[PDB]
């Protein structure tokens, strides 16, 4: 989990 | 290149912004790469609008997300409003440059820097500010309080920062979160790791504005 914003 | 490089010293960088509950880091992230090749190529520095992108960029999602080379397509395209006439709202709305007459300023394009390639994004740098991006979400990037990080973080990255420098052991990076995160609102980031993604993904995708 995490990626573009 | 020169061992130091530093924009700043230069007059070629604004202000830290902050970018507060909205996604725009995208817009904030290009709109330091228009202000800086402003400065370069004409002496003036001025501050640009960061909420005209965010309502004016169709690729992007405003909030929640967006494209730093979007943005700043849009740009050569068409153009950028003072940031006064167009002031932050940290909230999408409608795309208002038509109301507000004139561009303030445009671009002759957009290019991309070779990826994973630390020496080529450091060319960049000597010439301009770049737009950057790098994985932001771990508290230990989030708690940087100054020094030179050097994580740890993995390479998910996830928010669009702006390069205005670097040094022997360092990339010197302008956030949009308050002058209070970090070294006034900037964070040195170890480089020279030998690492082709960079520390927390740093050298991803990076972009910069060509004015002519």
């Amino acid at each position: 989990q995490v990626v573009a914003a | 290149i020169p061992e130091y490089v530093d924009w700043r010293q230069k007059g070629a960088v604004t202000p830290v912004k902050n970018q507060g509950s909205c996604g725009s880091c995208w817009a904030f992230s290009a709109v330091v790469t228009i202000e800086g090749i402003i400065k370069i190529r004409t002496g003036n520095l001025n501050q640009y609008s960061e909420q005209e992108l965010l309502d004016c960029d169709r690729r992007s999602y405003g909030c929640n997300g967006g494209y730093p080379w979007s943005a700043l397509q849009l740009v050569a395209q068409y153009g950028i409003h003072y940031r006064n006439t167009y002031p932050y709202e940290g909230v999408q709305r409608y795309c208002r440059s038509r109301e507000k007459g004139p561009y303030a300023a445009k671009t002759d394009g957009v290019r991309q820097v070779q990826p994973y390639n630390q020496g080529a994004l450091l060319y960049s740098i000597a010439n301009q500010p770049v737009s950057v991006v790098l994985q932001a979400a771990g508290k230990d990037f989030q708690l940087y309080r100054g020094g030179i990080f050097v994580g740890p973080c993995g390479n998910k990255v996830d928010h669009a920062v702006a390069a205005v420098g670097y040094g022997p052991n360092y990339i010197l990076i302008k956030n949009s979160w308050g002058t209070g995160w970090g070294e006034n609102g900037y964070i040195r980031i170890k480089r020279g790791t030998g690492n082709s993604y960079g520390v927390c993904g740093l050298y991803t995708s990076s972009f910069y504005p060509v004015k002519n």
